[PDB]
């Protein structure tokens, strides 16, 4: 479970989240710079 | 390492053919090198203890942690570790028909630690509730322990006792060496570095341990590096880095 | 019960916890398992407090044990001036025998404790007191090695 | 959210597995027999077969034994599982059948005796304890430095909010049998010393004196007194020693006797003696913290007073993460040169709270800890939502 | 030991109870009720535990024959299963994984041939990973294996 | 037989004070019993390679070995190199209820343990008994009755 | 060889520390040749002989 | 002084049962001559350190 959990859970996240926010974070850093 | 290995290996056969009191004193193998690393003395800037007493606390609260330190081949003691002396007479001996082998032999008798069982030890019996040690007859600690052992019994009803031939004084292993840090009295340890160990680790290395047990001296009881090989080392070496950073400036 | 925790208490020193346990009805005649209740490991430690608590309490302060070592003893071996005269003001015997022979001005005298022995003597002293081996009080004091202890015994 | 629930989750090494096995304890009162210490593991065993007898296999009831000190007063048994398949549900779990097994025996009276699963990976270095050293740096002696235990083991108690299950490893002291004899009676009754520090160490304490043969194979030859004949003090008056006018004296008539206090187990390190402590942090604190203090606390002991922190402890004081910190330079310093930016490579470097949130709710949920399944499985959805991210830009750029 | 005056002799099963004994008697073992030594197996430097746990039950069952009356051994504490069980446990994860990997690559894409070029991939570079422990030394453990289902 | 104290003043001072010299020591714990053993692991660097360690040791033990009392020489000063990483253990029982553990032992002793050592692919082997010993338990008044002592 | 020379006898314990026991003899009466007559030694008839 | 069994039972199966684990150990044997004295000779793989 231990390497099951932070990976399942973990992932979820680290896609739903991702396809929305890093569209985003190459916009805000090629702004600042 | 192996070197080592192998000459005590040949040496562990010849220790049988070594006379009794040859063995008693133990034989050491070491692997060190022939010149002092450093000599690490010790004074008393109090003076509250003599020259005998302060290569006595060297020899039994410094020198071993000191000696088992990784990197230490071998270290010398300036001075001798306290032992039980006693001085007999002549005169007293024959006027009480004794010999001094007889005096060895009561020592051997009343100063001895011996094993002597538990009560209620395995394997018990049936129905047991009590289970203890026993303890009887531990080593003699002071002089006087021992002016008391019993010579022998006169039919007159007469005490010859150890004192009455001897005169007992706790004193040192031996009198051969006698230290003496600028003129005063003194004591320390040749120490001599095992081979192939770093220097400067080591010397790191001792002064971590030399540290963590000063905290524990009596009074004024000093350490003092009269002879030290290796501040040259470290010295020298920082003095190339300098002409380094220098050339590149320059 | 409460007696083994007590016991565990006198012995330590834990002072504190022997007033708690005082409070809800300890046993003062615990005894273990040698026989030392608690008062003689008070005095052979050695701890005033707890020893007067105690007495205060209910303690036998005569208790043999095993081999009649008794808490006068005890204190006279281990030496404790303030506990020798505290368990003789609270009654002990100062002619007290081991199933050896020894009395508390023996075992005072071996110790080389000069300022034990004057009171002991003050409070009873037999001085021809004869041990399992027949030596007393003034022979143990010379064979011992001091020399001024044999002085007041004569 | 990553930052509040990282420092919230408490952090640990490994899980203990239910391994089919579990071990457990039985303490005694000093003094007590072989025979007592024996008819309560009958009871322990009996227990693990009737009252729970659908989960347990067999029970080795080892009686004389202790990792803390031997002696008839002491005892382990490890226990045997059968196989999951006939155990289910969670209920029928080592920690389920440990904490229940242990909340069985309580009435158990003048015994310490409770069931524990074993530490995954037999590390004596079980986690979050310290493993404490109080050592005698000058010739103070036995009674000296036990007093000054007592003692530091006072305050340790008196922090509940930092410190808790903080003991000494070792054994108290217990009650001796010393015994003396006297020269000057000895050498007028004709009697030889030798004669009599043998006869007694002999009879009572076993003496091994030779070799001899058996059934192809060389064993050892010992001499002792009868069971029942070396049990209690008055036994001593039994024995007899032959002097020199050939006549015979009994033991009683040389020796005196009382009781004296002597510790078993007598612990030393690094040439000088010791005693060992450990202990571990109360919960919510750490072991940084719970280790400063017992540095402070012990100062104030009495002179000849020294901290040696070892094992568990010791390897803590490493290490640092400079690594940490090493690590993370390089992976900017590797994307730098893919896409050839100081300043992008933030823009990949970014996702790595995205990947931690959802572990850390993930865990949360079900009650996990930071141990190093987790670390590593953190690890992997960091490396792997950095991979992802690392494509939409590069497709973007 | 010695010889009466009176010339009987004196001989030392008359003074002493001579019977074989263990060389202590301090610690008592048992098991369900009943006596048991026991033995304690350490496994060998670079050594298969698997094999090693085999060979010994082979190797007790070997023995079985000449066993005394009543004798019988038994397993109280071993650990391969859990070697075993973990093994397993590793080998079904990277098969469903495939599987999976078939179905979402199926469904997403038309045609059969793109869902093989996965399945070939993946077991190669899964292989390669045992070669190279190999060379530093590391063992097949339970940390070596997790580490690669993740 | 012997106390906590004989124990260790004796063997145990006098080897902790002839280890001298050694090689990459961390510490040294030791324990003087009073079962009458004596117990000093010395623990090294990491790294350290565990065969020379443990023959530097055995060295200085050596050496160090006149200077013990006479039956601590005879009995036996051993030393191993510590680890409690057991593959397994064998329950060796008797359901025949025909035997004690002090037979049990010696059975494993001198039939298993060979095959068990020689085992293959097993290191170490612990025993969990002894081997038979000769006893010879004396009674006090048989022995004065002829003037006879131990 | 007891008198002058000496003899490691045994050992002790000096606060703690194990320690060792010597004997030897006073120096007044070991530092001139015609001190070897002033040393006596038993004899089975029991008496001392220079 | 001693026969060569004497000595296997007291010397060599002494010895032999407690060569347990050994690094790349091929085979070995062991000769007891009677002269009460002996031998054992342990053969290791070949690439192996000295």
């Amino acid at each position: 479970n231990a390497v099951g959990t932070g990976v399942m859970g973990g992932m979820v996240t680290a896609t739903v989240l991702a396809i929305f926010f890093v569209p985003v974070f190459f916009v805000v850093v090629r702004r600042r710079f | 390492d192996i070197a080592q290995v192998q000459v005590q290996n040949k040496l562990q056969l010849a220790m049988p053919l070594l006379p009794q009191e040859v063995q008693q004193q133990g034989v050491s193998v070491e692997k060190s090198s022939s010149s002092f690393l450093m000599v690490v003395g010790v004074i008393n800037t109090d003076g509250t203890m003599t020259q005998e007493d302060i290569s006595d606390y060297v020899a039994a609260n410094m020198k071993d942690a000191i000696s088992r330190t990784s990197g230490v081949g071998d270290v010398q003691l300036f001075g001798s570790q306290y032992a039980m002396r006693i001085w007999m007479n002549p005169n007293e001996l024959n006027k009480f028909q004794l010999t001094p082998v007889d005096v060895i032999t009561a020592i051997k008798a009343q100063n001895a630690q011996v094993a002597a069982g538990q009560l209620g030890g395995t394997p018990p019996v049936k129905g047991q509730q009590l289970n203890a040690s026993i303890i009887a007859q531990t080593r003699l600690t002071s002089t006087e322990e021992f002016g008391k052992i019993l010579l022998k019994v006169n039919q007159d009803g007469s005490r010859v006792l150890l004192r009455d031939v001897a005169k007992i004084e706790l004193g040192g292993e031996n009198y051969d060496i006698i230290a003496e840090f600028n003129g005063q009295p003194a004591s320390g340890l040749g120490i001599k570095l095992a081979t192939g160990a770093n220097a400067l680790d080591t010397a790191a290395a001792i002064r971590a341990e030399l540290a963590k047990m000063e905290p524990f001296f009596p009074s004024g009881l000093k350490i003092v590096y009269p002879y030290d090989t290796t501040p040259f080392v470290k010295i020298s070496i920082h003095e190339v880095v300098k002409t380094l950073v220098e050339a590149i400036i320059l | 019960d409460l007696g083994k925790k007590l016991l565990e208490a006198a012995r330590a020193g834990q002072d504190d916890e022997v007033r708690i346990l005082m409070a809800n009805g300890a046993d003062v005649n615990a005894s273990d398992h040698v026989g030392w209740t608690p008062l003689h490991l008070a005095a052979y430690f050695g701890h005033l407090e707890i020893v007067e608590v105690l007495l205060k309490n209910g303690a036998d302060v005569n208790a043999d044990d095993s081999l009649g070592v008794t808490p006068l003893h005890l204190a006279a071996d281990r030496g404790h001036l303030e506990v020798v005269e505290v368990l003789l003001k609270n009654g002990a015997d100062v002619n007290a025998n081991d199933h050896n022979g020894f009395t508390p001005l023996h075992l005072a005298a071996n110790i080389g404790h000069l300022e034990i022995v004057e009171v002991l003597l003050k409070h009873g002293a037999d001085v021809n007191a004869q041990d399992k081996f027949g030596k007393t009080a003034f022979d143990i004091s010379i064979d011992n090695g001091n020399e001024d202890l044999a002085e007041i015994l004569q | 959210g990553m930052a509040y629930l990282f420092v919230r989750l408490p952090s640990s090494f490994l899980p203990d597995e239910d391994q089919g096995v579990f071990m457990t304890m039985v303490q005694l009162p000093a003094g007590a027999t072989q025979e007592r210490t024996q008819k309560v593991l009958n009871e322990v065993t009996h227990y693990y077969l009737t009252k729970e007898k659908n989960n347990v296999e067999s029970v080795f009831a080892v009686n004389g034994f202790g990792f803390a000190g031997r002696g008839q007063n002491t005892g382990i048994a490890f226990v045997s599982l059968k196989d999951w398949a006939d155990r289910p549900g969670e209920e029928n779990k080592v920690e389920a059948i440990t904490m229940r097994a242990t909340r069985a025996f309580s009435q158990i009276k003048d015994a310490m005796v409770f069931a524990f699963n074993l530490p995954a990976i037999v590390e004596l270095g079980t986690a979050t304890g310290f493993d404490f050293e109080l050592i005698d740096q000058a010739g103070l002696g036995h009674e000296k430095l036990t007093q000054a235990r007592n003692q530091l083991l006072a305050e340790a108690a008196k922090h509940p909010d930092m410190l808790t299950s903080v003991r000494p490893n070792g054994l108290e002291d217990t009650p001796q049998f010393k015994i003396d004899i006297d020269q000057e009676k000895a050498q007028a009754l004709g009697v030889s010393i030798n004669d009599i520090n043998t006869t007694l160490g002999a009879a009572w304490g076993g003496s091994y004196v030779n070799d001899f043969i058996d059934r192809g194979r060389v064993k050892k030859v010992y001499v002792m007194s009868e069971a029942k004949y070396r049990m209690l003090p008055d036994d001593i008056g039994d024995w007899y020693v032959r002097a020199a006018d050939g006549q015979m004296v009994p033991f009683s008539a040389f020796s005196s006797s009382r009781w004296e206090y002597g510790s078993p187990r007598l612990e030393r390190y690094n040439g000088l003696p010791s005693m060992e402590i450990l202990g571990q942090a109360a919960p919510g604190k750490s072991t940084g913290e719970a280790m400063e203090l017992m540095e402070q606390l012990a100062s104030k002991l009495p002179t000849y007073d020294w901290t040696g922190m070892s094992y568990q402890e010791r390897l803590s004081g490493n290490q640092a993460p400079s690594l940490y910190a090493i690590s993370l330079i390089v992976v900017f310093l590797c994307l730098a040169a893919l896409y050839e930016s100081w300043s992008i490579p933030f823009s990949v470097m970014l996702v790595v709270p995205l990947g931690v949130i959802g572990a850390l709710l993930a865990a949360t949920f079900r009650g996990l800890t930071n141990d190093v399944y987790f670390q590593v499985g953190l690890l992997t959805t960091i490396g792997l939502s950095a991979k992802n991210a690392i494509l939409i830009v590069e497709f973007a750029k | 030991l010695k010889v009466n005056q009176d010339g009987s002799r004196v001989l030392l099963r008359d003074v002493a109870k001579i019977e074989l004994g263990g060389e202590n008697y301090d610690i008592i073992a048992e098991f369900n009720g009943q006596p048991a030594s026991g033995l304690g197996i350490k496994l060998a430097t670079g050594a298969n535990a698997l094999d090693t746990a085999a060979a010994i039950r082979a190797e007790l069952a070997k023995m079985e024959p000449f066993f005394p009356s009543g004798l019988k051994i038994v397993y109280p504490y071993d650990t391969t299963p859990f070697v075993k069980i973990s093994i397993h446990e590793v080998v079904k994860t990277l098969v469903e994984a495939i599987i999976l990997v078939f179905l979402v690559m199926y469904l997403f894409l038309q045609n059969f041939r793109a869902t093989l070029i996965p399945t070939i991939a993946v077991p190669v570079v899964l292989l390669g990973t045992f070669a190279v422990l190999a060379a530093f030394g590391f063992s097949i453990n339970t940390l070596t294996m997790f580490g690669m289902v993740l | 037989g012997a106390d906590a104290k004989t124990v260790q003043d004796t063997v145990t001072q006098v080897i902790e004070q002839n280890m001298n010299g050694i090689d990459n020591l961390m510490y040294m714990s030791s324990n003087s019993d009073s079962t009458g053993t004596v117990q000093i692991t010395l623990t090294f660097e990491s790294g350290t390679d565990a065969d020379i360690a443990q023959v530097q040791v055995q060295n200085k033990l050596q050496l160090a070995m006149p200077l013990l009392p006479q039956e601590v020489q005879q009995q036996g000063v051993s030393v191993e190199k510590s680890s409690s990483s057991f593959l397994m253990v064998v329950g060796v029982i008797n359901t025949d209820g025909t035997m004690t553990q002090e037979d049990i032992s010696d059975y494993v002793a001198a039939n298993m343990k060979d095959a068990i050592s020689r085992t293959s692919g097993v290191g170490d082997v612990q025993l969990f008994g002894s081997q038979y010993a000769m006893r010879i338990w004396m009674n006090p008044n048989e022995l004065n009755k002829f003037q006879l002592t131990p």
